[PDB]
Formats: C-alpha cells, structure tokens, sequence
C-alpha cells in the first residue's frame, strides 16, 4: 500500500534537519502539515546535491515532491512543474565585513566566489559572466549554504550569493556576514513536482498552499524559524553576579533539592538553568521550550512536570533529564569529561553527540575525551563532514559555545560558594 | 535551475 508522501529535500538548517526532539525545519514541518492533510505518512528523503535532486525528481519512479526551498525556473518546459509560492525571498550578494563593499555586480570581478553547483545562483552569475567576460566563480557539490556564509564570515571566499531568507536565518551565526546589495526581483519559492499529465498532486499542493497562506500557517512557520535564537551568549560576571544577588535567591533552594535528590551538583543543575532562561521561570522561546529549563512539553511530560511554568517542578524536571542524560553515555566516558558530553547531548541530542564520537575515532582522537569530541562537533555544520554522518547536519559550534557557557557559570558558583 | 532556500 502507498499512503506515503514522498518528499525530497536538502539537509540543510532552512529545510530539513535533525535536533534534539527529531525532524524539523520549514520545509518538513510545511510538508508535514501537507502530509496530514492528504492522510498519508510522511517520508523524508534528502539529496546529495541540488543536480541529485533534481536527477531524482524526474526519474520514474520517483518522489512525489520537492520542498526545498526552490525557485522557479522556465515556465514554459513543463518537465519540472512549479507550485504556488510560499516565500517570498531575494537573493543576495554576500562579502565579508573588514574587505571592500562592492556596489555594482560588475565589482564581483576578481574576487574569489562560490555557490551551490547547480544552483539558480550559479545561473544568476552564469548569465553575468556574458556581460562581464573575465568574471570568474566557484561550484562545488560538497557545499550547503551555511557552508558558504561560514567561508565568507573566515575569510576562505570573498563573495557568495545566497537567497535573503537563508541570510535571515544563519546571519546571527556569523557576526562577519554582510550585505552588499540585492541582485534580482524578488521572487516567490515554490515547491517542483514532476511533468505531468496527472494535475491530481499538484492541484492538492497548491490548494494546500493557498489556504495554508490565509490560516496564516505560512507566517506562523515564517516567524518561528526565521526569528534568530539558540544558544543565549554569556552575560559577562557583570551581570551574572547581579543575577546571583537578584534572581539565585529564589532558586537556591529548589537547585539544591534536586542536587541531593539525584547525587549531583546542585550549581552545575544552576549554571544550566542560568544559560537556559537567565533563572526566569517565565521565559519561552516560539521553538517550544517554556520555563527555568527551557523543557519542551513532550520533555516536560516524561518527567514528571505539570506545569513547566512553576520553577520547582521545571528545576527537577531538567535536573532529572540531565542526569539521566548523563547515565546513558557510554561507561567508555569518566568524569569530568562524562558532564561535558552530558551537557553536550542536553543540547544537541544524543544522536548527534554519538556522530561526534565517531567523527572523533575515524579521526585519531579519543571519543571519550571531550577536548576532542568538542572539536569534531563544528564539523557538523559543514556540508562534507556532516553528509558522511548518520544524522547530518547539525549547528555543533552552538552546542560547544552551551557547553563552555554552562561550565563558565558552574566555575563563578563553584569560586563563590565553596567556602 | 532554480535553486537556498526553506
Ligand atoms: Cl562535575
């Protein structure tokens, strides 16, 4: 029986990708809700490169669909169908804070460039390389987007052209990025089916997308990914010292509780309630967590917690989920270093961690050593380290920056109890 | 094609 919706996408931060709670990003959660709305099962499939994609989604037989945050193209050779647009984007040229703002594509000239091969964007320039002759710019396969902003922010690229959205949501990663100008009209992403003679499927997506776009679900879906967020930066002792005379006084108690009840730390269970919500009960993120813990609700649910807004019950709640996060590591990894993969899979879910680990042996380092995982958890983020892994990509660098974080906190509550 | 992008 078929009852499954075959969907083709890139593993990458802006479509499809794997967290610490299972699937999400835009493109599968708008699939999904598609999915659901046909009463079939969902079945993601990810492809090598855009060419791949494209190779698959017009080979009998043969995936459905491809959301993947596609721009039309011809219209005209009906052998990719188009659907209605979802997202309304422009693309971008991209340079490096510190180098020269170039203003006019023609200053693209002898500056080193590269984009996804087989892309709209390497189009865009293989057009302008007719008007501009001696423009010269790279494509490779091995490399996503969050690749290219990556190269640009360190300097290993000069330019780049990316669709604005994808700006909007890595841009807070990389504090080097910066736009030059806007290079085309704005245009509408649309999902690809397969030419066609049965208008069956494609009249269902696009009837889906039509409404989707009145119940606001597109917006809902353009808000909760494209608002910038993650991992909180460290406050500075400044402000930290003003929380542990403000805020700590009230947690104190229940941190401690926690400590005793479960055999561990109490002001390592703090620190991590300290870079989760700034020790505010309140605090809640359109991600899905809510309270001193940030827990989601399924997390919530598992451990005991009713109400994720009462910080004794979120306090045990996320000590509980620690520890046990911590029990289930490999008895390969002692302590210290045994807390430090803890907080790591806290943040960027076990399965993950485990593709550091190997990552780390395959590499000649020790995966019990969390001097060596926390250099191999970066490379998630990287298009030709991450496709080799289990559950590809991955932002690891933010996970190391919760880990170092979190351990800065422990540190000032170790320096300022301990008499 | 075309296409960065969800
Ligand atoms: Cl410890």
């Amino acid at each position: 029986k078929e009852g499954v919706l075959r969907v083709i996408t890139r593993n990458s931060p802006a479509t499809y990708f794997q967290d610490r709670n299972g699937e999400t990003g835009f493109e599968y959660e708008l699939a999904k809700r598609f999915a659901e709305r046909l009463g079939v099962e969902l079945k993601i499939e990810t492809a090598d490169n855009l060419d791949d994609l494209y190779a698959q989604l017009s080979r009998e037989g043969g995936p459905a669909l491809a959301a993947a945050g596609l721009t039309p193209g011809r219209e005209d050779d009906a052998s990719v169908r188009y659907s209605h647009t979802y997202l309304d984007v422009t693309p971008q040229i991209i340079y490096r804070n510190g180098q020269q703002r170039p203003t006019r594509p023609e200053d693209l000239v002898g500056k080193r460039i590269m984009v996804l091969k087989g892309s709209s964007h390497a189009e865009q320039l293989a057009e302008l390389k007719k008007q501009y002759p001696e423009l010269k710019y790279e494509e490779s396969d091995a490399v996503e987007v969050v690749d290219l902003l990556r190269m640009v922010d360190v300097g290993d690229i000069d330019l780049t052209l990316v669709d604005s959205n994808e700006l909007a949501m890595n841009q807070v990663y990389f504090p080097n990025v910066r736009v030059a100008f806007d290079f085309g009209e704005a245009r509408g992403l649309a999902w690809a089916l397969p030419g066609g003679d049965d208008d069956s499927l494609m009249n269902e997506v696009n009837a889906f997308l039509d409404q989707a776009k009145k119940e606001g679900l597109l917006q809902r879906l353009k808000d909760r990914y494209y608002g910038h967020v993650d991992v909180l930066g460290y406050v500075g002792a400044y402000t930290f010292t003003q929380h542990l005379q403000q805020r700590l006084p009230r947690y104190e108690s229940h941190f401690k509780q926690s400590g005793k009840q479960k055999d561990t730390d109490w002001r390592l269970l703090a620190a991590i309630g300290y870079q989760e919500s700034l020790w505010q009960p309140g605090a809640t993120s359109k991600t899905g967590v809510r309270g001193l813990m940030m827990l989601t609700n399924r997390t919530a649910q598992a451990m005991g917690v009713s109400n994720r807004l009462d910080p004794k019950q979120s306090i045990q709640g996320g000590s509980k989920y620690f520890v046990q996060i911590r029990s289930e590591l490999p008895e390969s990894i002692k302590e210290p270093d045994r807390s430090w993969f803890a907080l790591a899979a806290y943040n960027i879910g076990g399965a993950h961690l485990e593709d550091a680990r190997k990552m780390a042996e395959k590499e000649g380092l020790n995966p019990n050593k969390w001097l060596d995982v926390k250099k191999m958890l970066p490379r998630l983020a990287q298009k030709q380290w991450y496709a080799k892994t289990r559950y590809g990509y991955a932002r690891g660098g933010e996970t190391v920056h919760f880990v170092q974080n979190v351990r800065r906190y422990y540190d000032i509550l170790t320096w300022v109890t301990q008499s | 094609x075309a296409x960065k992008x969800x």
